[PDB]
């Protein structure tokens, strides 16, 4: 009778809703805004914060902080604010009569999962809660059992291969390059055309520019030459104060950092090389099945050139007698949540919850013996 | 200190960050253990 | 129905079927696989163990164990799994209404035969069972009565001479050098060209390479010189992950261990010397009949150079006034099973079974007083 | 002068010097560094590549590559740079008037040895050169003739048994798990405490942490329980930028991969099981002499708990009526070089060199007919 809750707390956005649905009810940015130190506006008699859409709407007098940096929860009071907002203000529900499903990226600290269990059981006290790996949920939403998931969000980009339901943790790869780094790089490279975005309120404007106008080139040098030749790749964007800006090659130079990290000074390899290295660290008899089942998930995979570019690069790296298939569904931005709704709806999952009695008896360490 | 349960501060260094995180988890577990012991 | 079952449990493969047929119904590898990685997807019909073709197909996430080593059953729970699989899943039969014929290599421990009898009568309880020597069955399938059988499989290589239906047990020879040792030697010597096969899943790949590309040279030194001169003996093999390897002298260096055991550090003599020594230990008046009737059986005799090499070596060892004839039929991989089907169909054999009443009265020791 | 040179090129370090000495003259890391950023200050003795201690000192602006991976030379230009540095810059000698002794791990590709011979005779042309197995040199430095050598360095871990000067090549075991794999595993497991080491410059920091603070537990489960109970096993390390980190169970979880390879996903057995399997593959009459003469060499054997743990494990595996003795001298990090200095000083070795005339007459293949 009790409906289960599915909550996905990424580095940048929170996607929360009810199990059994098709789309999340509440999708809001994972930011906490605090008063600015300029004494311009002191008349707003609040408590001490604004969270979510309210912080974004009032961002002209606020300083915005992200509670999660590179997939790791760094501030826990702000995380409590986010969870309180998504329980009482967005979903409009009382947490004491709904089980909760939470998500976590691979190769995270154990303390993060332990404190998630502790906060969900001692402050927002739920009958049961369960923590799951995001790539397993993405594979659940994709409908298949074997595949390698490239999950790229706002803080991390990780590759996880799974064969017939068994995961290989020694081949799990993690790269600290995601959407926020691309936003910072776009802020850096818009200064070449004379536009100056500095403050955190303008970072959201640059993020909107990136979400609306950027794309991944199939060949980088040819598209750079084409942009240098003619102004056919140039697009115009209207700022909130009515100013109009024009951008050219910056549309495709920004996501190219995902394939050439040295643009921002990182020594690592691109996502295609990382995926190929993750495939090569597995056993020889499963690589063929991983080749045909490259699954893309996350909001950073939403550029309209990335599947063809990934296919071209991986086909260049892999032997010529292999079928390389990139699986990029249109609803892949919320695949983790969709998988969570799938997982929370199974009749065979209802005995795997962690009840409050078990948490009382064992403490905040049963999350390793119960959750993968 | 064994009493403080929440500390609102964004640390810069991972060392103290983890020391703080362990301290808070420890204090909350002291809470848990005394809630378990007082249950007759 | 009472249509007898014929089951041949070798070191590497299981050949099971019904008596009176021409070919075995179920031929599957004798391996048990168990998972070694972490399972993350709930339900989906995951099993704790896999047997036979299913274990071979899913070997990329499994550790594969052979229950039988050098013709001796080392693990009995896995052997029970193999017998349960070959009775209920492959042959699709109920064991309680079918007599069973099993095979065993010469000079095996008595405890192996005793525990085979105990398992067949107390767990998969049959009306009758009979254990036979493999070389006698090989001579049965060849259609003749006099001959010396060289049976080489996956764990053992044994010579048994028989003259007019009488066996000579003092001249029976056994060498613990067979196909699995050649597989291990091929794994060792492929490291010279930079290929590294380590895990048990790659051992099957090396076994496939050996079955497809290896052959026995008529003259070893001349073929080594020919390989050293030109790259005409080199063949290419495609790995499961699309990689292509090239092998040269390793095609004929691997089975040459059967004629020069000192390649793997053994002090024994080759198969030709062992056959000649077995011939010389018999009576003088039957050696001529043994010379003309060399019968080859087993999968290790399937290399396409071995009959001519054996004939050349034995003719070199034997006096020049003798006719040395090697009999290598095309269906010699399943000769033992064919002989078992022949033996179980005879009207003169039906009084030689070991019934359940005899086993109850005598215990698991009548298999020595009844069978050889 | 004709004072022979002894050079040991391992996976991680180069130990070079003159024969007849007690310690190597030049011990330097086997890395080549190349700049990755943009140079703006002209001159100032900037090099396009850096080798050895200079690359390690300037590693904050360099990308470091190891020319040797798992005992196999993968890049040959960098290897030529290393050899040029160790001949002209470190030893300060002219190679054309000094014979050279080089080392190689067992079961390496033949092409590696052939190209080493070709480079030493055609680019740094020596009067003579000789390639030797490292474990034989380790037994040479130990002063005895019979024993089984476990040599574990930065890329390989190999067991070689020798009885009265005769080696048994069929019992030589090789495992591709050594110090660099433990460094990578330590990098992986420090992310559990929130520390992120990604670049190759930070790999040296993690290697330094491993060399200073890690140790092998005598009982793994008891020490894990002790670490979980109290913070008495925790140690602090000061980073190059002044940050202080604390590590607990990671001190002993890192070298435990040498006894439980499944921590990094490998199907193989531990070093104690590998040593016992190497002992069991030899003849029965020499195993007792191998039991009392376990010789440890290499830098991976320098953890201060490994001899007692190896003795306990092997005594658990071996029969109780046997004396198991582990020989771990204090100078075992340079035993191979010491053995090379012993070998190059013998009067009975001077006829076993490969002169330039022999190389001219035979080509780069006499290194197989002369050296093992
Ligand atoms: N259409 C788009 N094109 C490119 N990037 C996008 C698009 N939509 C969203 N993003 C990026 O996806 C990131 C968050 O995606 P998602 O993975 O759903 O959230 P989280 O990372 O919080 O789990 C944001 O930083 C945003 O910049
Ligand atoms: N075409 C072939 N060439 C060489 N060897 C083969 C060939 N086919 C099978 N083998 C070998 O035969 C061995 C098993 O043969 P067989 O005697 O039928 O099984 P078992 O030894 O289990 O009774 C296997 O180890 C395999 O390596
Ligand atoms: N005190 C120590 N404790 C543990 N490991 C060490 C220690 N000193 C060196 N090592 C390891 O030994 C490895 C190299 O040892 P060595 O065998 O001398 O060099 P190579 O492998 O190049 O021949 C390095 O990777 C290093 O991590
Ligand atoms: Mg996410
Ligand atoms: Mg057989
Ligand atoms: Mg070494």
């Amino acid at each position: 009778e009790t409906t289960a809750l599915v909550c996905d707390n990424g580095s940048g956005l929170v996607k929360a809703g009810f199990a059994g649905d098709d789309a999340p009810r509440a999708v809001f940015p994972s930011i906490v805004g605090r008063p600015r130190h300029q004494g311009v506006m002191v008349g707003m008699g609040q408590k001490d914060s604004y969270v979510g859409d309210e912080a974004q709407s009032k961002r002209g007098i606020l300083t915005l902080k992200y509670p999660i940096e590179h997939g790791i929860i760094t501030n826990w009071d702000d995380m409590e604010k986010i969870w309180h907002h998504t329980f009482y203000n967005e979903l409009r529900v009382a947490p004491e009569e709904h089980p909760t499903l939470l998500t976590e990226a691979p190769l995270n600290p154990k303390a993060n999962r332990e404190k998630m269990t502790q906060i969900m059981f001692e402050t927002f006290n739920v009958p049961a809660m369960y923590v799951a790996i995001q790539a397993v949920l993405s594979l659940y939403a994709s409908g298949r059992t074997t595949g390698i998931v490239l999950d790229s969000g706002d803080g991390v980009t990780h590759n996880v291969p799974i064969y017939e339901g068994y995961a290989l943790p020694h081949a799990i790869m993690r790269l600290d390059l995601a959407g926020r780094d691309l936003t910072d790089y776009l802020m850096k490279i818009l200064t070449e055309r004379g536009y100056s975005f500095v403050t955190t309120a303008e970072r959201e404007i640059v993020r909107d520019i990136k979400e609306k106008l950027c794309y991944v080139a199939l060949d980088f040098e040819n598209e750079m030459a084409t942009a240098a030749s003619s102004s056919s790749l140039e697009k115009s964007y209207e700022l909130p104060d009515g100013q109009v800006i024009t951008i050219g090659n910056e549309r495709f130079r920004c996501p190219e950092t995902l394939f050439q990290p040295s643009f921002i000074g990182m020594e690592s390899a691109g996502i295609h090389e990382t995926t190929y290295n993750s495939i090569m660290k597995c056993d020889i008899d499963i690589r063929k099945d991983l080749y045909a089942n490259n699954v893309m998930s996350g909001g950073t995979t939403m550029y309209p050139g990335i599947a063809d570019r990934m296919q071209k690069e991986i086909t260049a790296l892999a032997p010529s007698t292999m079928k390389i298939k990139i699986i990029a569904p249109p609803e892949r931005k919320y695949s983790v949540w969709i998988g969570g709704s799938i997982l929370a709806s199974l009749s065979t999952f209802q005995q795997m919850w962690i009840t409050k009695q078990e948490y009382d008896e064992a403490g905040p360490s049963i999350v390793h013996r119960k959750c993968f | 200190n064994a009493t403080l349960l929440k500390f609102g501060y964004h640390f810069t260094q991972q060392g103290p960050r983890l020391r703080a995180s362990n301290a808070m988890m420890n204090n909350n577990d002291l809470v848990r253990k005394r809630r378990l012991a007082d249950l007759t």
